DNA sequence: TTTCGTGCCAATTT
DNA sequence: ATTGGCACGAAA
């Protein structure tokens, strides 16, 4: 509903098709936070 | 002023060291005595605290009716009454060095007044005035049930009532010593120490004074079978309530005032501190008619008690004095106990909600709460 | 319609597992070609699934058994 | 209002991760529950505490 | 410090540095700025520091000094166990955010 | 040479 | 404004 770019489109397409299911995905604000923290000289990353 | 019972029931005394005086009544020589009203069914309905040196009209187990005075005492005056009956002799009692002579202008009934170390001369600084109870033969009368001789010391600002050579009995006063809301809940949950904390005892045994006015006063506790050389630093500017002639327990106060939850946790355990916190929070919430179950306060207290401090390394990798998670210590100890080894020993720590929430294992949550720069 | 779900909760035993089971059945009836086991009365798949659960016709074990039977039948008829 | 909000936010933060994750732990420890008596008045009976 | 009587972390002033140069010459090295701090961090050995601090901790008896030594030992151990290096706290390359 | 107090700084406030 | 940690200064 807020900030998953692919999830919004997939949910809208599924709703128009009568399939009430979602693929959650990853919020974009978390990626923005990761980039901002990396810009401070700190190595933060997701693993596995 | 005095305890006024409301209903009819039996009287019970808890932690009572009382003796019969000359007049036939009962006087309490124990600080932590509690008076309870238990009916025939066995359920307590009324509870009260009896101060040191109070006269009880009735005894333990006697039947009393409502609207009756069961105990009486002088609030402003602290009695220093004795237990044995005999003549009083003044030992280490010198005028002009430890005491003074002041005569009442109007009443005319007065005697020597014991001075304090902050006013008396230096020569009397090392001298402890005392009153000794003897018999007609001059020998020291040993207190029944004990072996040490019966002598009582006198602190400063003590007004001696009876002069030397006057016969006294049990219960007679030797000297007189003159004396909420949302922020409350916030302070309770943050475990903030009060401005004037209550001074407690760390170890049991007999108690005694030490070097006087060495910056601040000192206290010494000699256990019966413990570590004698233990000592404590206590300022003398606060009204003290310790009895140098009486044995004190670690669950006893020295001065008076609000008690810090950290001291309660350290000296009495987890149950005492959680009960104190729950009772205080419920007392605050009950005056407004709010009904809240105790489960929530209990889980909050549990979340506050999430840290432990190692007291010896033992077989584990934990160092001497690092603060760690309680659950990790429990897991390590239960793992080592199955290997035949010996686990480490720990002491629980109390943290405020703000401080406990900043010490979690996850740094994402801590950075989300507050103080992002330091946590990161 | 539906105003309460207490009977379905009593049948399943847990409110959190009831949601998952009902969602599974409703997705079977909606995306898939399954037909309801109760006479539908202008109801949606969620309410139909809840009514089926209340009657005792649908639970997690029944769904697992039906899925295993369908998979076995498909694998047998593939040849 | 602001103080109440700050207090409730701190309370949420300190206990957000506590979830019932087991059916029984097998412990024997507990707390003693007695009615709340202050002076000569009982403010909380034993029934509402247990 | 070299053969002179200057320690490894003594703070000098401009006149003091000029006098040291005119007396001792090039027998000592003195720097200012972040380069000096990076040089100090780069030439520090962690294992020897940890062991010396542990010896000083277990030998002497005190309260505040004991806590300070424990804190420094904890920081040194945190640096040692992880893959970080002390000189990485001085920036040489600066990241740039996406536009 | 250790130990407690006082001044300063950093954190917080729907 | 209020609270708590940290460096500093005076005293045992």
């Amino acid at each position: 509903k807020s900030d998953d770019v692919n999830g919004r489109t997939k949910m809208y397409k599924n709703i128009v098709d009568g399939n009430h299911q979602m693929e959650p995905g990853m919020p974009e604000s978390f990626n923005v936070l990761l980039k901002e923290i990396r810009s401070l000289g700190i190595n933060i990353e997701l693993e596995d | 002023s005095s305890i006024q019972v409301k209903n009819k029931g039996s009287i019970k005394l808890s932690n009572v060291k009382s003796v019969v005086n000359s007049s036939g009544k009962l006087v309490i020589t124990s600080r932590n005595t509690e008076l309870k009203l238990i009916d025939e069914f066995g359920r307590t309905k009324e509870s009260y605290k009896v101060p040191y040196g109070a006269v009880l009209a009735k005894g333990d187990g006697e039947q009393v009716a409502g609207g009756e005075t069961v105990a009486n005492w002088d609030p402003h005056t602290m009695p220093v009454i004795t237990e044995v009956s005999g003549f009083v002799r003044f030992t280490d009692m010198i005028d002009g060095q430890t005491i003074t002579r002041q005569t009442d202008e109007l009443t005319g009934l007065s005697s020597l007044v014991v001075l304090d170390s902050a006013e008396r001369t230096a020569g009397g600084k090392d001298l402890r005035p005392a009153l000794k109870i003897v018999d007609a033969q001059g020998n020291d009368v040993l207190i029944p049930g004990t072996d040490m001789p019966a002598q009582y010391f006198l602190p400063g600002k003590a007004i001696v009532q009876l002069e030397d050579g006057v016969q006294i009995s049990s219960g007679d006063t030797l000297a007189r010593i003159p004396q909420g809301g949302l922020p409350r809940v916030a302070d309770l949950f943050e475990a903030r120490r009060p401005k004037e904390p209550a001074i407690l005892a760390e170890i049991s045994g007999i108690v005694s004074f030490g070097k006087e006015t060495k910056g601040k006063r000192r206290l010494v506790i000699t256990p019966v079978d413990g570590s004698d050389p233990y000592e404590e630093m206590i300022p003398k500017w606060r009204q003290l309530n310790v009895f140098e002639g009486e044995r004190v327990e670690r669950g006893d106060v020295i001065s008076d005032g609000p008690e810090a939850p950290h001291d309660i946790l350290r000296l009495r355990g987890v149950h005492a501190v959680t009960r104190y916190i729950v009772n205080e929070v419920q007392d605050v919430y009950r005056l407004q008619g709010v009904k809240i179950n105790d489960k929530h306060i209990e889980v909050i207290v549990r979340q506050m008690l999430r840290k432990a401090t190692i007291v010896n390394a033992g077989s584990s990798d934990f160092l001497e004095g690092e603060q760690v998670e309680y659950s990790r210590v429990k897991i390590a100890n239960r793992e080592l106990e199955a290997n035949g080894k010996v686990g480490a020993t720990y002491s629980r720590d109390l943290l405020g909600i703000t401080k406990a929430s900043l010490a979690t294992e996850s740094f994402i949550s801590a950075a989300s709460f507050q103080e992002t720069t330091r946590v990161l | 319609a539906r105003v309460t779900v207490q009977d379905a909760v009593e049948k399943i035993g847990n409110r959190f597992d009831l949601v998952l089971v009902a969602a599974r059945r409703a997705r079977q009836m909606q995306v898939g070609g399954k037909d309801p086991l109760v006479p539908e009365e202008n109801d949606k798949t969620t309410v139909i699934a809840l009514r089926e659960i209340e009657e005792g016709l649908i639970n997690n074990q029944i769904l697992d058994v039906r899925e295993r039977q369908e998979q076995q039948e498909q694998e047998a008829a593939e040849l | 209002t602001a103080n109440s909000g700050y207090l409730t936010r701190r309370l949420v933060d300190v206990a957000q991760d506590l979830v019932v994750t087991e059916d029984d732990c097998g412990t024997h420890e507990g707390i003693m529950m007695t009615p709340v008596i202050e002076g000569g008045d009982v403010k909380e009976p034993l029934r509402d505490r247990v | 410090g070299g053969m002179t009587n200057l320690e490894r972390q003594q703070i000098l002033t401009e006149e003091q540095y000029l006098d040291a140069l005119e007396e001792f010459g090039d027998e000592f090295d003195a720097k200012m700025g972040a380069e000096a701090i990076q040089a100090l961090l780069k030439s520090m050995d962690l294992e020897q520091e940890c062991e010396q601090l542990r010896e000083e901790l277990n030998e002497t008896n005190s309260e505040t000094k004991r806590k300070k030594l424990t804190k420094r030992i904890k920081l040194l151990e945190a640096f040692v166990q992880s893959g970080n290096k002390p000189e990485w706290m001085i920036l040489t390359v600066l990241p740039v955010l996406p536009p």
